[PDB]
DNA sequence: CACTATTTTCGGCTACTATAAATAAATGTTTTTTTCGTAACCCTTCGTGGACATTT
DNA sequence: AAATGTCCACGAAGGGTTACTGAAAAAAACATTTATTTATAGTAGCCGAAAATAGTG
């Protein structure tokens, strides 16, 4: 009885986490039971609430999780362990506050009062996101935030850039990874991104498909000459807007 | 309360549609059944100024608890903190409601709790060990080791989470380059 | 404001939901929102609770009216005690420079307390001996720093004394919410004066 | 008639209830922004004939 | 040279259509509670003893 679930855990205790598991292996794995005595022991291991049932596509599946983390469960009572089941199994992308509450239907005090007991005890991190702000997204404390920054400082790069290119793309990489450059990483699919900003400026030209000249717009930085044009704009009643006539 | 399973001879290893969810009321209702049941009477619920307030009303004191008090003040100057657990299941507030109470009424003790600045009669020997025997243990360094038991599960904590931010740096670095 | 408004469209509700129960006609609550007005925009509403404020505020326009209703009325359907809402209560009349007030007349009292007490059908010769048993009392000295409520709950006992039974020391205490003990104690004190 | 016994009562014990000050810090509690019926008649469609180009 | 297929356009026909008798969160602001402590008086639970008279054999 008990110690054949000794057996059966340590099956799947055996293969590293991935790779997961299934009943056409097991039965070949484990056969000294017949199968009117293999799923009873199997729901009275899911009343010992170690093995989960995980779905793979379209049919059965099952996944065996670490002890460790199990009895780190079972401390909470029944509603602290629902909303904690959902939470790891987002768990690469995190989990948004309203369908935390709607695949549960606890309304929105016994789910708020909830989770606040939940991170006390360390169990849940807040995130903000950033392919949808003003949302709060939650994980676990695994640290998968898989959602360059979107605060400013862009600009701050890409005088360098143009610096660099002035005196006359693969060599661009390795003169920003010296001089002190506050950056944590390059790829010539960003270091493109990053050029084509000044294509749009026109302070940078595209030639040969991956060649970039300077416009000579540095004789302008210093009729098409917009600076040294200042306006008298004081006491003068025939000056030209650009407005006006909308 | 899990996820319970089944034996069909047709759909061997299925899985139940009523155990899916739970109902939350039926564990509710058990409880409440074995409740008592009282028909009210509307002179019952009479609420009066006295109602809905603090307080209660202490035991009268007795001169049994007097020896274990007055020797308690000649001891110590006047220290409640460690009087409280003396009296078990009394409070911080009314033993300092009868420190006033007998300035009124006896003012001589007090003088002579005051007065007395020396070791007593040496009888409180086990009155010093009567406390010190419940939970018999070194408190002084007993409460660091376990202390430092709780820093060592921390510095368990980070070392399971920064290697836990370094397998994110390597995946997340590896499909950007595929 | 549009959240100025929105925070008055809500407490429109809240003195509605108490006026509607006390049975507080409607010449009140349209009375006690311009206190509720001021007090408003003079920083009083902020900190302290929503139906703590209310409450109060609605025993302002009650006490102008010189109508029966008590002020622990108020607060025996929100649970409280009498001195939580009669602190703030104070902090209102004080700093909002409430100068002229009605008395607490006991007189009012005895002629509300007779129709839900449910005596016999000649209910007013136990009113116009209590009145004059209250004019017999009001120029006797007893109740000077005592309770309203308490002085005027012993009279009704005793004018129903010489006529009814209907003194049990409970159902009088059922109707005045007043202690048991504490107008025993007034009987003995008008005894022996 | 003797005392038992709930009733009646004294009685004191207790415990805040306001009223003014020092912080100081913790705590909750509530607003103001910041953001997520008939009849024309246009309309729509099925359709039929004209000419152009390749091919016999 | 002619004959067939194909591309195009226009009227023909019915089709339907229109005025007729809010909550959520965040920075903001702020009273409350905690700690005295010192007098007074009533409210009240509360026992509690203890006076005392109602009452049992």
């Amino acid at each position: 009885l008990s110690d054949n679930a000794k057996t059966l855990h340590s099956q799947m205790m055996s293969k590293g986490i991935g790779a997961l598991f299934t009943q056409q292996e097991l039965q070949k794995q484990m056969g000294i039971g017949s199968l009117t005595d293999l799923m009873s022991i199997v729901q009275e291991l899911l009343d010992k609430n170690l093995i989960k049932l995980v779905k793979q596509n379209d049919e059965l599946k099952f996944q065996g999780v670490l002890e460790s983390e199990a009895q780190k469960k079972a401390t909470m009572s029944a509603e602290e362990a629902l909303v904690y089941s959902y939470i790891e199994a987002s768990g690469r992308e995190g989990i948004w506050s309203k369908t935390i509450k709607a695949r549960t239907n606890l309304h929105q005090h016994v789910v708020l009062k909830c989770l606040k007991s939940l991170e006390s005890q360390r169990y849940v991190k807040s995130v903000k996101s950033v392919k949808f702000p003003t949302r709060k997204i939650y994980m676990l404390y695994s640290l998968q935030p898989s959602v360059e920054l979107d605060i400013e400082f862009i600009n701050s790069l890409l005088t360098i850039v143009w610096r660099f290119i002035s005196e006359n793309t693969q060599e661009i990489l390795e003169f920003i990874t010296a001089a002190q450059v506050a950056n944590v990483e390059l790829t010539p699919s960003n270091i493109r991104s990053l050029c084509e900003v000044l294509v749009y400026d026109d302070k940078l030209e595209k030639v040969t498909h991956d060649c970039y000249r300077v416009t000579l717009e540095s004789i302008l930085q210093m009729i098409f000459n917009y600076f040294k044009m200042f306006p008298a704009s004081k006491h003068d009643k025939e000056v030209v807007y650009f407005d006006e006539w909308t | 309360t899990a996820i319970q399973l089944k034996l069909n001879p047709d759909g061997t290893m299925a899985i139940d549609e009523e155990t899916m969810v739970v109902d939350r009321h039926k564990n509710a209702s058990i409880e409440n059944e074995y409740k008592e049941k009282v028909d009210e009477n509307p002179f019952a619920n009479l609420y009066n100024y006295g109602s809905y307030g603090r307080g209660s009303y202490t035991d009268p004191w007795t001169v049994e608890e007097m020896i274990k008090f007055y020797k308690a003040l000649s001891m110590w100057g006047t220290d409640f903190n460690l009087i409280s657990q003396l009296y078990p299941y009394r409070s911080r507030k009314q033993v300092k409601a009868k420190f006033v109470n007998e300035e009124k009424k006896r003012p001589i003790l007090i003088e002579l709790a005051l007065r007395s600045k020396l070791p007593p009669n040496f009888d409180e020997y086990c009155c010093e060990i009567k406390k010190n025997i419940g939970t018999v243990a070194d408190f002084n360094e007993k409460l660091i080791e376990l202390q430092n038991e709780h820093k060592h599960h921390m510095k368990e904590i980070e070392e399971a989470k920064n290697t836990a931010k370094e397998e994110d740096q390597t995946a997340q670095r590896l499909n950007d380059a595929n | 404001l549009e959240s100025r408004e929105a925070t008055l469209n809500n407490a429109r509700r809240k003195l509605r939901a108490v006026s509607y129960a006390l049975h507080i006609p409607e010449y009140i609550t349209d009375a006690a929102f311009q206190w509720y007005k001021l007090a408003l925009a003079n920083n009083f509403v902020q900190g302290r609770r929503s139906q703590n404020v209310i409450a109060s505020c609605l025993y302002v326009a009650c006490r102008k009216e010189k109508t029966h209703h008590m002020l622990i009325d108020f607060s025996s359907r929100l649970q409280v005690s009498v001195y939580s809402i009669g602190a703030t209560f104070l902090k209102m009349v004080k700093k909002l420079h409430i100068t002229e007030l009605p008395l607490a007349d006991p007189s009012l009292f005895i002629q509300h307390f007779a129709e839900k007490l449910d005596l016999a059908d000649k209910k007013i010769k136990v009113v116009k001996d209590a009145v004059k048993l209250a004019q017999r009392m009001s120029k006797d000295w007893m109740f000077e720093g005592r309770r309203p409520a308490g002085i005027a709950g012993a009279c009704i006992l005793l004018a129903c004394r010489m006529n009814n039974l209907r003194r049990t020391h409970t159902e009088i205490v059922a109707v005045s919410h007043v202690a048991e003990e504490t107008l025993q104690q007034r009987l003995n004190e008008f005894k022996n004066t």
